[PDB]
């Protein structure tokens, strides 16, 4: 539904405004989890060979960390740039158009009916 | 629209009520299917003809290519039937069931 | 009779024997390809006179 | 996923010829060509719901 | 089969693909399904049996249907609108015939009669190859017309798949009609949504394509295709019972796995237009898709069957086949559900 | 035990307003969304929902063999 | 590994290394025909080599230390006990005979691999072509049941239809009452129970239907026991034979690349040795079967692959 | 040391009490705000609760 | 297909009890004219006068349930005056799956029967009534 | 002829003869005596008593107490000043701006 | 020598994990360097230096 | 709350990394840590509920379940240590992974602040005890007993989690927080009727509802005592909780639509009474007794008054240590005769006088001898359900006298009268046994004199 977007320049992975953004941390939580989910990849490929499950290949488990940490950046980059364009969109539209969405007077608790139903 | 029109879509919705009932021979669904084939090109042809589409006029006889690479095909899936079963009729072509 | 075969009843053996009957009867197919395409001719004239999905 | 990468690359592979009021060789019109010229400039970018309406 | 020939078959069947996703053109997209057909036809003959030519002659006869109602929608179109940009149809009975040509390629209910004896005719990787690529190339074209796509039509294609898929499950021993008749119940469940919104679409589509890949992967991996020997690997490994038991529990629809993920937001996704009834059906018939792979576990890993004495020789040997990505493609089966929102990078 | 381990009133206090404060800000903002969405697809003037049509560019201007196009 | 499609597209062309000594030989006949040296014989002067007969532990000596393994973990069974008494219930005879079995199709698997990888012809001895003959005298004693049988039929059919047959077959003719004295004066105790029957109805399946069908596939040259002894006639005799007989002429380099892919996986060679049939000689109790599974775990050499055991001595585990 | 294995869950305990600590540093938006507690922020001193 | 329900749909409830029975014995027949041809395209019959009972025989029984269901609904409505009550279809229900058990003789799907499809028309009933959509359009 | 050929069933173990002295852990005594002593002080000298003597010196459960305190201050107000006790209006009946009727 | 064979991996292949060695740190520092490289870009971009 | 979910994500690896010998020592031990660390969640005040952070919360309504989850994750592993003496160790390592994961499961599900994460989790539960009762068992049956208590559970919740995500498409959020504040009050109509049900029959499912607990005894006879007391005790009060944080939105519709609810659950309560008067399982008939319990635990709150919530809560808690100390009595007797016949083993207390005493203790809690929390809290919803109205306490009283009945016969053909000849294996008193008997007994008995941490969310 962003394809309007995505319309006129396409194939683009970040594009220009992307790098405005603050970029996601290295010590994001999602990262680390996603750092977890290599380790575990790591693991099964220990278990399912018939290998020593915590030992063997240390340079195969820092390959699957290092992999899943670079994608999972890149698409945690994707994502908030995708989150923020949404946002941005939403503001935009709704300086854009007020005579369809106006304001309302929120009332006190003083003048408002409410209608009390008794628990017995 | 016009009439022409109205008989080559009504050849082809007659050949495809041919394919879709068979009657025990794969190579005659082969030919209606190659008939539905003609009843588009026909159409097609002359629907550019009519709209004087030139940069179009590829499109029929690509169209009409493209049918025979797989018409062909058909028939090379015919004779390894044959190269199993001593004919091709299609009641006899009921193992994949179990 | 209440716990073990009434309540025991209503609830999950119908809902079993009428799963057991509908997949007994979707799969009971004969592997016919004329039959098949005798299926989708007559979905293609139900979906097009009957429903009349082109309005 | 509709990957335009006509677009991407900048190479023309296939908008030379689908629309009517195209590019044609020797300068032919076709029978609809001012129409289609109406019809596309008309509803260029503004969406298809509102082009349609 | 020559492996020369097998990559130029290959590079041939995702050219066609590649072909249908990039192209601006309805000829060019014929082109592209024709050529499709053309190279997925001798991956089901590789090893030359009556069953392969059986369910080839099935597939071609059902997928060369499609592209002929595919060009009669196409030649509609262009008579009734004078061009040939991929964009919404100008015809309902173009739009009418396109649908059936797509559900006939894809192999949505009632056009379901296909898809279980063709998966079984074919080996493993072919099924693969079939039912993960041949997925792709209808779900851009259903992208690219979704404004002209009748309502009341595919909800009914989608919950008679749902339905059928669910009921055809329910009654198979062999593995290969239990994927086809799952692959329908995911194609109704994707399918659903369409309307609605696309990219929850294109995101059950994304953990459909994984899920099935990771199960066609360890069925290789085990070189198992009944039900009997499937169970029978318990004795051979222990981690295949494992990894098999987490994924099935993963497309049955279980939180915190990852299969809970697409389906849930689907209904996220049809709340937000009041459609209330038809995801609690959808959701129904995902439990009688649950009960079959239930049903299934219990084969496998739950309980370790009887098996034979000739197995302790397989104990000598390790298993020197290529798992391709087994283990990244089964994590993000099994744990995807705490990155739920990168969903938003399909936008 | 209070001194040690157990959290100040005035900082759990505190910590509920903020809570409430950030979740009724989301709150508002879920619902502007969905009708933000109702309204865009109900009209289709906004960025969103932005349907594909037929580019301009692909207009031939040349004058052609006949006098009429 | 060591072999592949991108080895074939590489250029490994196995009718390269397949010259005019590349002949596939398998000696076969009766139980004591005095072969045992004489496949060997056609080792040691003819640039070849040959593996012994498979027996019940010719994979624990193949794999792992090649210290053969214990009934327990290995077979189950016991040619001894079937030799004292072989109408038992729990069908030892036939757990032997599928262990035996098992092993001549891993023996011809790593001797065709052998052959499709260094191009050396390789004597062998009962080759899984000629392993039924013995089950068939199994079935005329009475010995085994009709669904044993059966199950065998059916392991073999869909275990041979993807291989070929060897190049040629060497069989040795003794007479039953010379090969009986022989086994009466072999001195072994666990010998002396072998029926006539059994001898007479080895030779009659022998002679009767395994000929008509080996000697269109391959060539055979049947000999005779005081010959078998004159090496010099026997390889006369293999040196000037014509090979047009077989499939072993229209065989081209994908074919043999397909098998050579086939065979040298040993997981699928022996995937359809356990096909689930159920017999009540075969099956195996699943208390039991996981008994001896975490029995063979703790034995040194098998708790990991094949270079992962750092109680055997492997070093650099953590960098492999 | 040799009982490496037997300081696992305290170690995780004080992490996990480091962590909630630095989560509620993030929740002072109404620090010193509410319309009950609110107080004079004293001399020798810079927050009223950390 | 789309006139006959609203043509259903288009007479209020309980008034007349010829044309809304009527209506029903359309639709059930249109549904059984349905379900029995699907039944002779994926099963063979065994022969022409075979195949034509059983399309008459499922036909005959969806018009029982249909003129059955329609029909009980209108008295039902009628007797207790109350246009506005899903427990009318309820009853119709209950009275089609006694229709059902009858014609397939059998009882215990006929009290399976009156429950599902009592709960299916009660459905209908307060879909009716609280307006809710089978089939909603996209609105977000 | 027997079917699926199976270890004969395993009888009931018991632990009392090779270990007069177990605690029902383990078979190794130094096992079965460090899991009890464990238990035995985790369980009960641990949790039990040190948790009871949190609980009842617990700072004022929900302010219980001082729910009395307050009190003890407001009648202490309205009993010598005239006013009732407490009122029929939770709230005061001149700031609510009543319905129409 | 305890095997009757040599198996396949019962040597360590320095290449191949020389190779996966000089991948991952060529991989870790392209990301530290992109990193640096967005958070300079962004204190640029807003002035917020 | 972090400061418990990482000590159990953190002793996974720990029961991964343990030795071959010293698995259950090391949980035990650091289990107990965390038992003692959960004490400090009792921060509580009169007005405010201890908002840890955005997505945890902790009133005084789920920390008592809480402490009765991760001090009940011991006395399970206690439990089921001895039959798993022969299972590999790769799969005890698994069994007690899987309790972990259920315990950590458990204690994000009742202090999640959004309903949604309190769902996802809450049959994110699913997964262990399904695969602890089909893999860990010892009969044919537990197959079966695979099935009813998945496809009832979830066919119950799966409308739910619809009406949840209409929620979050109503009000905007989905927040206990805030939906104590934005609350509106629901009309009478059909649509509000079927998200009433929709909203109340997944946990009516789970508590169990009469006519919906034929899960409960198919699912008990079977178990591992570690997933016989986890399902009685702790995993059958996730209804509890989803009625005290659901029925918040459902007023007033409530109070005239549970009529049908609240007539099934005393008549099926009066039922499940009788049958345990006819029974002869020891696992089946405390499962009844269960059904009886939560059919109480279910009027309780449906009547919603304040009296109710604290009779409830109370009954609730008492009546999960009760049952998981008379499921590990049964236990003990089935370990020690290899059968679950009641008329088989009779006349104990000659050959086992300290399990006699037990049984006793357990006896008298069970029908509610005063002053235990069991008489409390059955007491506040005997004066409750009078307060909804008069006739109920006959519907009561009746039950007062069958939940004794039985409550002492069960004990007493177990207990008292002529010892069986013929069995002659029944062994002395393990130190183990009786230590986890005492375990799950003394608490009971200490909660009396201090019942106001128990008494729900608004003593
Ligand atoms: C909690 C929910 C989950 C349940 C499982 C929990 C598992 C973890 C358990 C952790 C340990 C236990 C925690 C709870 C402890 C509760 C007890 C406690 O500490 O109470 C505090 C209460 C505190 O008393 P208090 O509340 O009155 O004190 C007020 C507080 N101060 C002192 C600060 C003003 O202790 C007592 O009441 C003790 C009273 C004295 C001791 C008893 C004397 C009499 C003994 C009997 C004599 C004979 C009588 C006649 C008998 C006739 C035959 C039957
Ligand atoms: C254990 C097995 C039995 C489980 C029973 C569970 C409870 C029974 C009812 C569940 C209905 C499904 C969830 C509905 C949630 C509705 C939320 C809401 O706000 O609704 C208002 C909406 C109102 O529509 P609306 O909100 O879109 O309209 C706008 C508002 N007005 C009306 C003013 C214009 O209700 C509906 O749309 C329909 C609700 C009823 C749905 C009926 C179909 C399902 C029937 C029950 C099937 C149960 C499973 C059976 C199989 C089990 C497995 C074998
Ligand atoms: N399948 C079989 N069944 C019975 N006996 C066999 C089988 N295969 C080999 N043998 C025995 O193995 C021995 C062969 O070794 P040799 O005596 O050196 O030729 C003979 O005693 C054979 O009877």
């Amino acid at each position: 539904m962003m394809t309007g977007r995505q319309a006129r320049a396409p194939l683009q992975f970040l594009p220009d405004e992307a790098r405005s953004l603050p970029p996601p941390k290295l010590t994001d939580p999602r990262l680390a989890y996603i750092g977890f989910l290599g380790y575990c990849s790591g693991l099964i490929d220990n278990a399912i060979r018939r290998r020593p499950v915590l030992s063997a290949g240390l340079h195969r488990q820092f390959l699957y960390i290092t992999s899943f940490v670079f994608v999972g950046y890149y698409l945690l980059k994707r994502q908030d740039y995708m989150y923020a364009v949404r946002d941005h969109d939403m503001f935009s539209y709704i300086k854009s158009h007020p005579e369809d969405f106006p304001e309302k007077d929120k009332k006190t608790y003083r003048e408002v009916f409410e209608e009390f139903h008794p628990v017995r | 629209m016009s009439l022409v029109y109205m008989n080559i879509m009504m050849a082809f919705t007659v050949s495809l009520t041919g394919l879709l009932m068979y009657r025990s021979h794969l190579m005659s669904s082969l030919l209606c299917l190659e008939g539905m084939m003609l009843s588009l090109f026909i159409l097609a042809t002359l629907m550019i003809l009519n709209s004087h589409f030139t940069l179009a006029s590829m499109m029929p006889i690509i169209l009409l290519v493209f049918a025979a690479c797989e018409a062909a095909l058909g028939l090379s899936l015919l004779v390894m039937v044959s190269n199993t079963y001593g004919t091709d009729y299609v009641q006899n072509l009921n193992l994949l069931q179990c | 009779l209440l716990d073990l075969i009434w309540l025991e009843t209503i609830l999950p053996k119908t809902i079993s024997l009428a799963q057991m009957k509908m997949s007994t009867t979707i799969t009971s197919q004969k592997g016919l390809i004329k039959l098949y395409f005798l299926s989708f001719l007559i979905t293609i004239l139900i979906s097009t006179t009957l429903l009349n999905f082109h309005e | 996923p509709f990957f335009d990468v006509q677009k991407k690359l900048g190479v023309d592979l296939d908008h030379w010829m689908t629309i009517q009021s195209a590019e044609q060789p020797h300068r032919i019109p076709a029978r609809c060509h001012a129409f289609e010229k109406e019809w596309i400039e008309c509803a260029h970018g503004i969406g298809s719901i509102r082009a349609e309406k | 089969m020559n492996p020369i020939i097998l990559i130029i078959i290959l590079m041939t069947v995702m050219l066609g693909t590649i072909i249908v996703m990039i192209s601006t053109h309805w000829l060019l997209i014929w082109i592209g399904f024709e050529m499709n057909m053309l190279a997925i036809i001798p991956i089901m003959m590789k090893k030359h049996n009556p069953r392969a030519t059986e369910a080839s002659t099935k597939y071609f006869l059902t997928q060369s249907t499609a592209s002929m109602l595919l060009m009669m929608a196409i030649i509609i179109n262009l008579m009734f609108s004078g061009q040939w940009t991929v964009m919404k149809l100008f015809n309902p009975m173009a739009s009418m015939l396109m649908t059936m040509a797509l559900a006939m390629k894809l192999g949505m209910a009632p056009f379901h009669f296909w898809v279980p004896e063709v998966t079984q005719g074919i080996p493993l990787s072919s099924g693969l190859i079939l039912l993960t690529w041949q997925k792709l190339a209808p779900m851009s074209v259903l992208y690219q017309i979704l404004p002209s796509i009748n309502l009341d039509l595919i909800l009914t294609l989608s919950i008679l798949s749902i339905t059928i898929g669910g009921w055809g499950g329910l009654n198979q021993t062999q593995l290969r009609k239990i994927m086809a008749y799952s692959s329908i119940a995911h194609m109704g469940w994707m399918t659903a949504v369409l309307l609605y919104n696309p990219t929850m679409t294109l995101l059950n589509l994304i953990i459909y394509i994984i899920m099935t890949s990771t199960m066609f992967t360890l069925f290789m991996a085990n070189s198992t295709t009944t039900t009997l020997s499937l169970s029978h690997t318990w004795n051979k490994a222990p981690i295949m019972t494992i990894l098999v038991l987490i994924t099935l529990l993963s497309m049955g629809g279980l939180p915190p796995l990852s299969g809970f993920m697409p389906k849930w937001m689907i209904i996220q996704e049809m709340t937000k237009n009041d459609s209330i009834i038809l995801p609690t059906l959808m959701a129904i018939t995902a439990l009688l898709n649950l009960y079959f792979y239930m049903r299934l576990t219990y084969s496998t890993a739950l309980t370790m069957f009887p098996s034979t004495n000739n197995m302790k020789m397989k104990w000598q040997f390790p298993t020197t086949k290529r798992m391709t990505l087994l283990p990244t493609m089964t994590v993000l089966s099994t744990m995807l559900l705490p990155l739920t929102p990168i969903l938003s990078i399909l936008e | 035990i209070a001194r040690t381990f157990f959290d100040a009133p005035e900082k759990n206090y505190e910590r509920t307003m903020a809570i409430l404060q950030i979740e009724s800000e989301k709150a508002e903002l879920r619902l502007k969304e969905l009708e933000v969405r109702r309204l865009m697809r109900a009209k289709g003037d906004g960025p969103w929902f932005q349907y594909p049509t037929i580019d301009k560019a692909l207009i031939d201007h040349s004058p052609k063999a006949t006098p009429d196009n | 590994l060591q072999y592949g499609p991108l080895a074939y597209i590489l250029g490994e062309k196995t009718t390269k290394k397949m010259t005019e000594n590349s002949k596939l030989i398998t000696v076969d006949g009766n139980i004591c025909s005095g072969k045992s040296k004489l496949a060997k014989e056609v080792a040691e002067k003819l640039g070849l080599k040959h593996f012994p007969e498979a027996g019940i532990h010719y994979a624990d000596s193949t794999t792992g230390d090649g210290k053969p393994l214990p009934v327990r973990f290995s077979g189950n069974c016991s040619l001894e006990k079937f030799y004292d008494d072989p109408k038992s219930n729990d069908g030892n005879s036939y757990r032997l005979q599928a262990w035996l079995y098992a092993s001549r199709l891993l023996q011809y698997a790593d001797a065709l691999e052998h052959l499709l990888s260094t191009g050396q012809g390789v004597v062998l001895e009962r080759s899984i072509y000629s392993d039924f003959v013995f089950l068939e005298a199994m079935y005329r004693q009475g010995f085994i049941r009709k669904q044993c049988v059966d199950h065998y039929n059916q392991v073999k059919k869909v275990t041979v239809c993807e291989y070929l047959p060897p190049h040629v077959v060497i069989y040795v003719d003794v007479p039953v009452s010379e090969v009986q004295s022989r086994i009466q004066k072999k001195g072994n105790p666990h010998e002396m129970k072998i029926t006539s029957a059994y001898l007479q109805d080895i030779e009659n399946v022998y002679k009767g239907t395994f000929l008509p069908e080996m000697s269109e596939k391959c060539e055979v040259l049947q000999y005779s026991a005081w010959e078998a002894e004159d090496a010099e006639k026997v390889v006369e005799d293999i040196q000037y034979l014509k090979y047009d007989k077989g499939p072993w002429l229209d065989q081209d380099d994908r074919k043999l690349h397909n098998l050579r892919m086939l065979v040298q996986d040993k997981l699928e060679v022996l995937n359809y040795t356990s096909i689930p049939v159920f017999l009540p000689e075969v099956t195996i109790g699943a208390h039991q079967s996981d008994r001896v599974f975490q029995e063979f775990t703790e034995l040194p050499g098998r708790k990991y692959r094949a270079g992962y055991n750092e109680d055997v001595g492997d070093k650099w585990i953590w960098l492999k | 040391r040799d009982h490496w294995i037997h300081v696992l869950v305290p170690v995780g305990f004080v992490f996990g009490y480091y962590l909630d600590r630095k989560n509620d540093e993030k929740l002072a938006a109404f620090r010193n705000k509410s319309l009950l507690y609110k107080r004079e922020l004293k001399p020798q001193e810079e927050v009223t609760w950390k | 297909a789309k006139t006959l329900l609203h043509q259903y749909w288009d007479i209020p409830e309980g008034t007349e009890c010829h044309r809304k029975t009527y209506a029903a014995t359309s639709i059930g027949g249109a549904s059984g004219l349905v379900v029995s041809a699907y039944s002779v395209a994926l099963k063979t019959p065994t022969s022409f006068l075979e195949g034509v009972a059983r399309t008459g025989r499922y036909t005959f029984t969806a018009a029982a349930i249909g003129a059955i269901f329609g029909l009980t609904s209108c008295i039902s409505a009628q007797v207790r005056e109350k246009p506005d009550d899903p427990l009318n279809y309820l009853i119709g229900g209950c009275a089609g799956g006694l229709t059902l058990g009858a014609r397939t003789r059998s009882y215990g799907i006929g009290a399976a029967a009156c429950a599902y499809m009592g709960l299916t028309a009660a459905l209908v009933k307060m879909g009716q009534l609280e307006g809710w959509k089978v089939f909603a359009e996209p609105k977000v | 002829t027997l079917r699926w050929q199976e270890d004969p069933e395993p009888e009931d173990e018991n632990l009392y003869e090779k270990n007069p002295d177990s605690h029902g852990y383990d078979k190794d005594p130094a096992v079965d005596v460090w899991n009890m002593r464990v238990v035995f002080f985790f369980g009960f000298s641990i949790v039990l008593v040190l948790g009871s003597t949190f609980v009842a010196y617990l700072p004022d459960y929900r302010m219980q107490e001082w729910a009395r305190r307050e009190a003890e201050r407001l009648v202490k107000y309205r009993e010598a000043h005239g006013l009732p006790l407490m009122e029929s209006n939770c709230f005061d009946p001149s700031k609510i701006q009543l319905p129409e009727d | 020598k305890f095997y009757i064979q040599e198996p396949p991996h019962g040597s360590p292949n320095w290449l191949k994990v020389g190779l996966t060695l000089g991948t991952s740190a060529f991989l870790w520092i392209y990301l530290i360097k992109q990193h640096n490289e967005d958070v300079l870009e962004y204190k640029r971009r807003n002035g917020l230096e | 709350m972090l400061k418990y979910i990482i000590p159990t994500m953190m002793l996974m690896p720990l029961t991964w990394l343990s030795k071959n010998s010293m698995i259950w020592i090391n949980t035990t031990l650091h289990s107990l840590l965390i038992s003692l660390t959960s004490l400090l969640l009792l921060n509580q005040f009169g007005d405010n509920s201890l908002n840890f952070s955005l997505t945890f919360f902790s009133d005084s309504l789920s920390t008592p379940l809480l402490i009765l989850t991760m001090w009940l994750l011991p006395l399970m592993l206690m439990a089921s240590q001895h039959h798993l003496s022969k299972e590999n160790l790769a799969r005890k390592k698994l069994f007690i992974s899987m309790l972990i994961l259920l315990q950590l499961f458990l204690i994000m599900t009742f202090t999640a602040t959004e309903l949604i994460f309190f769902y996802i989790m809450f049959e994110a539960t699913l997964v262990p005890t399904l695969i602890i009762i089909t893999r860990w068992g010892n009969q044919t049956e537990r197959l079966n007993a695979g099935l009813y208590f998945l496809f009832y559970t979830l066919a119950g919740s799966l409308p739910l989690l619809v009406a949840l995500i209409y929620i979050q498409n109503t009000m905007g959020s989905l927040n206990f927080l805030i939906l104590q504040y934005w609350v509106q009050p629901m009309p009478n109509s059909w649509s509000n009727t079927f998200m009433w049900l929709a909203c109340m029959m997944a946990f009516m499912v789970k508590m169990p509802l009469y006519g919906l607990h034929l899960w409960l005894p198919k699912a008990h006879v079977e178990a591992p005592i570690a997933g016989s007391m986890v399902l009685a005790a702790i995993l059958l009060k996730l209804g509890g909780y989803g009625m005290m944080r659901i029925t918040l939105l459902l007023n007033p519709i409530t109070d005239f639509m549970a009529y049908p609810f609240i007539m099934l659950s005393l008549w099926g309560m009066i039922m499940t009474s009788s049958i345990c008067l006819r029974q002869t399982d020891l696992k089946s008939l405390i499962a009844y007794s269960s059904v009886s319990h939560m059919a109480l635990v279910i009027v309780a709150i449906l009547i919603q008054t304040p009296w109710s919530y604290m009779g409830a809560t109370a009954l609730m808690i008492a009546h999960g240590l009760t049952s998981s100390m008379l499921f590990c009595l049964a236990n003990s007797n089935y370990e020690r005769v290899h059968s679950r016949t009641m008329i088989l083993a009779r006349g104990l207390q000659t050959l086992l006088p300290l399990m006699a005493a037990w049984w006793l203790l357990a006896s008298l809690t069970n029908l509610a001898l005063p002053p235990s929390i069991n008489l409390i809290g059955e007491l506040f919803v005997v004066m409750s359900t009078f307060s909804w109205s008069n006739i109920t306490i006959i519907l009561m009283g009746l039950n007062m006298v069958i939940t004794a009945l039985y409550s002492l016969y069960m004990l007493i053909t177990t207990q008292r009268g002529k010892h069986t000849h013929h069995i002659n294996n029944i062994l002395p008193s393990f130190t183990r046994e009786n230590a986890l008997m005492s375990l799950h007994m003394l608490p009971l008995l200490l909660l009396s004199l201090n019942p106001k941490i128990i008494l729900g969310p608004l003593y």
